[PDB]
């Protein structure tokens, strides 16, 4: 049957931190392109 | 207490047979690289732990055969060897404990 | 009880009313001893009224196998196969006389519980009945509260 | 004291038919006097049913038990004899059939209470039947979906009829 | 309640259990290996961590002797301790005391684990090893990462 | 070479590729006992009594346990690269591999052959008959690559319409239900002459198979099938189709400047049920692998 | 220990029947048990049908040419050479194929006296039917002729008993008169009809079609289906009444589940109107004339 | 409160009939075969009838003489004993072993064979049956060596009596569920074998029954086995493999 697993089990040693750093960087900007909500489409006040 | 009636074996079998008390099957249990003698995740091999152990204890017997007495412990480090290989250069004042066997494949 | 044995329906085993009645029962194995007071009656029987019993109906076979036992029984055997053996231990002419008359007028279906004593095979005649029968359809089948 | 279940290994079969299947092969075997309780053997043998010999060797090797170890050595045993003598030829293409516990000869001891009275001190044993079957293990039953109790109570629906007339 | 409370109780009280813990840390001193439950091998390596690290801030120190002094009952230890394990971290913060778990015992069935130094004569256990970087997924993130930096 | 049904010629193709695997299971006479050895690394010094062209590499497995028929995808057979559905020949040694091992690259490389081929046949089944399709080769492309790409060349008619997702998601749906059921790589080392006069309709397929027999002088070549569907690939696969647990399809890329006709290069990525990811790995493996890539050269 | 005997012997005897239970063993043919005898059997037959049958006819109907090809085996696998009885046993083939034929004829005569409105293909497959091998299978079952018909194999196939049944038939007929055993035939044979529908012993497939080419023959323009009644169009549990409608009249109505099982039910009462064999028939008259 | 366990015996039979006793054991056979017949190198290529003598026929001649000489010794401890009608009555004999052990018969076989080849023939086919049938006769049997033992331990001698024998078998061994295993159904297949017969003289009745067999090193192999054999290599100990 299907076993437990989890993210970091079939990385190497040079694959983890490249895949925490990448994935750091895209959430920083998501969330960097969600700060002037007013100048895309706001709903009217 | 004491029990007014008694228990049926309706009852014992709904207390028993339950999935609460019945073990649980793993999914853990995996082989292994080297060897292989039936491992388990987050759990050292079984076999190759008895082996170093094996090692660890005859590299200790072969200690206190050098040392002699109790109340040594020398001040410098040790490195031990096998069938023939010369020591080092680096390996001067480090205590020579050779064995009387090949060098294995897993200990470098 | 009838939670404890098993029941049946009340049929026929191939429609001897409709086209012709047949004789249900086809041999009668009895086993009379020959020394014993155990069997008397069963001799007696052998003796006087087996040969009237015989020529009564000619479509069942008698069979006297004369085996020397101690409990003197008789074996039946019908058209759908089933084997009634009872033992005829100690009784009286008149007894046994009645009981074969008995096993020669019914047929080989079990003895246990009736389930309901009338059957029939064409229960609806006039329509059976049904939820939408003594109603009155309005026009063109509309249902209440529409338009149209 | 009954011994009919290491007699079953004996049963000849006579010679089948090219127009005949494979038909699976049956190896029993079991222990007899083994200290243990027959509730936690059961518990093991309710843990295995029907599931792959490696795959019960690799829960049992890993299960802290008392009879966990007696239980392995058991199917290895009975592996052992059946490629040896039960003419098999594959060792992975095995699974547990049947796997129950039962009960063993018992004496009797004291137990030294906290006045005059004493009890009576039993000493439980039990024993542990297995049997194996060549082939592939047959896969569970799946619980039924909607589809399954739907047509069940249709048919259920469609089943009665007029009572208590006729 | 033991909400941010540490300090597993081991034997029948403090005293008992910081006798426990120096004669677990003497012998790891001394063996550098032991195998105990996971709680004890625990407490090992946090009480050894300390013991290198005074043992690393100096020798002269009458705090650091007056410690060591204590917490090993065979005295030969302290100079080992003191003239091998400390010059060997030299280069070292607290990255040391490498911890690995075995599976239970042959006696009543209790989780326990080997500790031991870094470096170590005796040959090393056998570490749980991570994949190759060959592999179809490792491949795949060195494809990717060698795409989006020629693609920076 | 005439007007035939999209039936009966899968239905030839499949009796006469039958018939094949019945005379070369017939040219042995009785059974013949070989001795292959294990000279892997778990068990060694093991050597196994089978038969001639009638055992397999996964009976040999399954003496030993489950776990070397789960954890297996290709074999070891005197350096030469050998699935786990092919019967042997002459007596040598033989290895097991898999995917978590030192340098798993053969295995990855039949990994990826086979997701190819899978790829190839869930597509040839997803036109309209009146629309002819043809089937060109799969190139090798290193496990580097973003995806691995099959040139397959459609109708005249449709040289203008471009696949909306809606496509890529039945393709992906058709390639789960395929993976669901269970259905062997069966390889058979088809002669290549008879490979050749089975096919006698696409000139594509006439041509692979002439350049990949032309390179042996003993004209055989390696001929797969899956279920009911032939096709012509270098060098051996993977045993189980339900080794697969993650499939999708990426997008698809037309080149022109090369051949007057319009022909198609669809893409996708795979993932083995023992190496699956989370789901951010899986949807930027994803992403990555809807580039252009090439490997032709 | 307990003294006795009778209780012992009473205990013995129910661990024998438990025995016997538990573990049946094969049943055996009733010709070879010693409470037997071929010609008893034979006369008492021959005289609980209220007949007058013949004993060389039974004889030689009972038999058939399996049970001859393995006496003949048996008699030659061991050396016994028994040709003064052997060569003189005659298969029932011819006498069969008579019996066939006059059962098949009178019941095609009975059905066009009684149903004159049975197309061509309804009294096929009545006569069909009623000749099928499960319905001569258990009137020989009932009958009690199996355990006389001397033939290999203890289950007895169906063939070799419907064989041995039109053998019996026949022989019935060359002794006695035609209308004794069209009598017999009748009663044995048309009682199986009472309380079965029409349709189970034809089994159809479009009843539209034959409905509508009925209605062709009998000079009818082209039915339509009107819904009548229903109740419950969205639940899982749905009812509708189809009626079809020939020149604004109403013939027949059928119900059902959905619509298409009621325009087939509707159509099959139809047909089932137009044939004359409904549940309001006539029942068949069990008197002599 | 004071209850063990009895039952203590052991499952191995020792040495206890001569341990202080005066009842011996008298013996019906011996251990193995007196002499290992040497079948000659070419006797698959000459087959036939006869060929041209080899060179130094001394040694065939002196084996003759001993073979006579056993005869005569054998005729002058029991008369009325014919030799050119002795090897049918071997055929016979191993024809009649073979059927009654396809038969599953025990209490013949014991009589028709000796207490040496018994078990070689029952233990690995107990719960296994054969369908061993004959079929025709290829070369008549002939003799080649008449040998006989004077050992003075209890009074007993023996005369194992070597006679070749080549015909056709008819193997089939299946398994005790019913599907093959070994052999296979009807094939009329070529195999020779080296039978020796050993009669108790001492006796006073004495059967002619079969001894044992002997296959000579040249001989061809068997036919393969329908299954697949697994030979595992020895148990990897906590150490090391060098091999
Ligand atoms: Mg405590
Ligand atoms: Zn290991």
């Amino acid at each position: 049957g299907k076993s437990g697993t989890w993210w970091d089990e079939h990385l190497s040693e040079e694959n983890v931190p490249f895949i925490k750093q990448l994935v750091s960087d895209e959430d920083k900007a998501q969330l960097a392109s969600k700060l002037c909500p007013l100048k895309d489409e706001p709903w009217p006040i | 207490a004491a029990p007014k009636n008694r228990r049926t074996i309706e009852v014992n079998r709904c207390r028993r047979r339950n999935p609460q008390k019945l073990i649980k099957v793993k999914n853990n249990i995996d082989v292994c690289p080297e060897c292989g003698h039936l491992k388990q995740k987050h759990v050292l091999c079984a076999y190759c732990y008895e082996k170093v152990c094996k090692e660890t204890a005859e590299i200790r017997r072969q200690i206190g055969k050098q040392e002699g007495g109790p109340f040594k412990a020398p001040t410098i480090e040790t490195v031990v060897l096998y069938t023939g290989e010369t020591p080092s250069e680096q390996d001067q004042g480090k205590r020579i404990i050779e064995r009387d066997r090949k060098r294995p494949s897993w200990f470098t | 009880t009838a939670r404890g044995t098993p029941s049946r329906f009340l049929a026929s085993v191939l429609h001897n009313g409709l086209g012709r009645y047949v004789q249900q029962l086809q041999r009668l194995s009895f086993s009379v001893s020959r020394d014993g007071a155990s069997s008397r009656g069963a001799r007696e029987f052998v003796e006087r009224e087996v040969i009237d019993f015989a020529r009564r109906n000619p479509g069942v076979v008698i069979y006297v196998n004369s085996r020397p036992c101690c409990v003197p029984r008789v074996v039946a055997e019908y058209l759908n196969g089933a084997v009634r053996e009872e033992s005829i231990h100690c009784k009286s002419v008149e007894e046994i006389s009645t009981l074969v008359q008995k096993l020669a007028d019914q047929s080989g279906l079990d003895v246990i519980r009736i389930r309901k004593p009338f059957h029939t095979d064409n229960p609806s005649i006039q329509g059976q009945w049904h939820p939408f029968t003594n109603k009155p359809t309005t026009f063109r089948g509309l249902r209440p509260r529409e338009v149209q | 004291i009954s011994r009919k279940w290491e007699k079953k290994n004996k049963i000849v079969y006579p010679p089948q038919l090219p127009g005949e299947p494979r038909r699976p092969a049956e190896i029993y075997h079991c222990r007899r006097q083994i200290k243990y309780s027959k509730d936690k053997m059961w518990y093991l043998a309710k843990l295995i049913r029907g599931m792959s010999i490696d795959q019960a060797l690799a829960q049992l090797e890993f299960n802290d038990k008392k009879g966990a170890k007696i239980i392995k050595e058991v199917l290895l045993e009975a592996q052992d004899m059946a490629v040896r003598d039960h003419n098999v030829e594959f060792r992975s293409n095995l699974y547990i059939a049947e796997s129950t516990s039962g009960r063993g000869q018992c004496l009797k001891r004291i137990r030294y209470h906290g006045r005059g009275r004493f009890g009576i001190m039993e000493k439980v044993y039990c024993h542990y039947f297995v049997k194996l079957v060549e082939g592939p293990p047959p896969p569970p039953e799946p619980p039924k979906t909607a589809v399954a109790h739907a047509k069940e109570y249709i048919q259920q629906l469609r089943s009665r009829t007029i009572v208590h007339t006729l | 309640i033991s909400h941010g409370r540490v300090f597993r109780r081991m034997g029948l009280g403090p005293e008992s259990r910081i006798h426990l813990l120096r004669n677990l840390l003497t012998g790891l001193v001394r063996h550098e290996r032991i195998e105990a439950p996971w709680a004890r091998v625990d407490e090992m390596r946090g009480y050894a961590e300390k013991l290198i690290d005074y043992g690393k801030l100096g020798d002269t120190n009458e705090r650091a002797m007056r410690m060591a002094d204590f917490w090993l009952t065979e005295k030969d230890l302290i100079p080992k301790l003191f003239q091998v394990l400390a010059p060997r971290y030299k280069d070292q913060t607290g990255g040391y005391t490498r911890m690995l778990q075995i599976p239970n015992r042959s006696l009543d069935r209790a989780k326990m684990a080997v500790i031991e130094y870094k470096g170590n004569c005796l040959p090393p256990l056998p570490l749980p090893r991570r994949d190759s970087h060959l592999t179809l997924l490792n491949q795949l993130l060195q494809g990717l990462r060698q795409d989006l930096r020629q693609s920076q | 070479a005439s007007q035939l049904s999209p039936t009966e010629l899968t239905e030839m193709r499949n009796d006469l590729f039958n018939k094949e695997k019945a005379r070369q299971l017939s040219l042995t006479p009785r059974t013949e006992k070989i001795e292959v050895k294990h000279v892997g690394k778990t068990d060694p010094g093991t050597v196994f009594v089978m038969n001639k062209n009638i055992s397999t590499p996964y009976s040999c497995a399954m003496h030993l346990s489950e776990w070397y028929c789960r954890k297996s995808i290709l074999a070891l057979v005197d350096g030469q690269p050998w699935d786990m559905y092919k019967p042997l020949t002459k007596s040598c040694e033989i290895k097991f591999l898999t995917f978590k091992d030192c340098d798993p690259g053969e295995v990855n490389k039949a990994y990826w052959r086979s997701c190819a081929m899978m790829m190839g046949c869930v597509i040839e089944r997803a036109f309209k008959d009146e629309y002819m399709v043809n089937l060109v080769r799969a190139p090798e492309v290193p496990v580097i690559s973003g995806a691995f790409c099959y040139d397959v060349v459609l109708d005249s008619k449709l040289d203008e319409w471009m696949p909306t997702k809606e496509n890529l998601r039945s393709f992906t749906k058709d390639a789960h239900a395929l993976i669901y059921k269970d259905l062997p790589f069966e390889t058979l080392e088809v002669e290549a002459k008879v490979a050749l006069e089975i096919f006698q309709h696409s000139k594509y397929k006439v041509d692979f198979i002439e350049e990949k027999a032309s390179q042996n002088p003993e004209r055989i070549v390696k001929l797969h099938r899956i279920g009911d569907f032939i096709d012509v690939s270098e060098g051996p696969l993977i045993p189980r189709t339900s080794i697969c647990f993650q499939y999708e399809v990426s997008a698809v890329h037309n080149l022109q400047p090369t051949q007057p006709s319009l022909i198609r290069r669809f893409q996708g990525v795979s993932l083995p049920v023992h190496l699956r990811a989370h789901f951010t790995i899986w949807d930027k493996l994803l992403e990555r692998s809807r580039k252009m890539v090439t490997e032709d050269q | 220990v307990k003294k006795g005997f009778r209780a012992a012997f009473r205990f013995q005897k129910e661990l024998e029947r438990q025995r016997l239970l538990r573990c049946p063993p094969p049943p055996v043919r009733r010709s070879e048990k010693p409470n037997w005898d071929y010609h008893a059997e034979i006369q008492a037959f021959g005289h609980r049908l209220q007949e007058n049958f013949s004993l060389d006819l039974l004889k030689t109907a009972f038999v058939n040419s399996c049970y001859i090809k393995s006496e003949e085996a048996k008699r030659q696998q061991l050396g016994i050479e028994k040709e003064a009885v052997l060569l003189n046993l005659k298969s029932n083939q011819e006498l069969s194929e008579q019996g066939t034929s006059f059962s098949q004829t009178c019941l095609t005569q009975f059905l066009e006296d009684e149903y004159p409105d049975m197309p061509t293909e309804g009294i096929k497959n009545l006569v069909d039917f009623l000749t099928g091998e499960e319905v001569v299978c258990h009137v020989a079952r009932n009958l009690a002729v199996e355990q006389l018909t001397l033939s290999e194999e203890f289950p007895v196939p169906p063939a070799v008993l419907q064989q041995t049944f039109f053998a019996v038939i026949g022989a019935l007929l060359q002794s006695s008169g035609p209308e004794r055993t069209a009598l017999f035939i009748r009663d044995f044979l048309i009682t199986q009809m009472t309380g079965k529908e029409l349709f189970e012993m034809w089994k159809i497939i479009n009843p539209m079609g034959l409905l509508v080419e009925e209605l062709k023959k009998r000079n009818v323009s082209a039915p339509e289906s009107r819904l009548t009644r229903q109740s419950g169009g969205t639940t899982a549990l749905p009812l509708y009444f189809v009626g079809l409608y020939c020149d604004k009249k109403l013939i027949a109505e059928g119900p059902g589940e959905t619509v298409l099982v009621a325009e087939e039910e509707a159509a099959r009462v139809a047909l089932r109107k137009l044939y004359g064999f409904t549940e309001n028939r006539r029942p068949w008259n069990y008197s002599k004339p | 409160t004071e209850k063990e366990f009895m039952q203590h015996a052991r499952k191995a039979g020792l040495v206890i009939p001569p341990e202080k006793s005066d009842r011996s054991i008298h013996l019906a056979c011996t251990a193995g075969i007196f002499d290992a017949y040497v079948p000659p190198e070419g006797d698959a290529r000459i087959s036939s009838l006869s060929k041209e003598g080899l060179i130094e026929r001394t040694e065939r001649m002196k084996k003759t003489m001993a073979s006579q000489v056993s005869i005569r010794r054998i005729k002058d401890y029991d008369a009325n004993f014919k030799i050119k009608d002795f090897p049918e009555k071997a055929k016979d004999i191993f024809i009649e072993a073979h059927l009654c052990l396809n038969n599953s018969d025990h209490d013949r076989l014991h009589t028709l064979v000796t207490e040496h080849c018994f078990p070689d023939m029952t233990w690995d086919i107990k719960y296994k049956t054969v369908r061993w049938s004959f079929v025709e006769s290829l070369e008549p049997s002939h003799v080649v060596q008449v040998r006989c033992s004077s050992m003075m331990n209890q009074g007993n001698v023996y005369g194992q009596i070597t006679v070749r024998m080549h015909t056709r078998q008819t193997l089939a061994i299946y398994d005790r569920f019913g599907r093959l295993m070994y052999g296979q159904e009807d094939v009329p297949k070529d195999v020779l074998e080296y039978v020796v017969f050993e009669k108790q003289l001492t006796n006073p009745y004495g059967s002619w029954r079969m001894h044992t067999k002997i296959v000579p090193p040249w001989a061809p192999p068997k036919q393969p086995i329908l299954k697949t054999v697994m030979i595992p290599g020895p148990q990897l100990k906590p150490e090391e493999e060098y091999e």
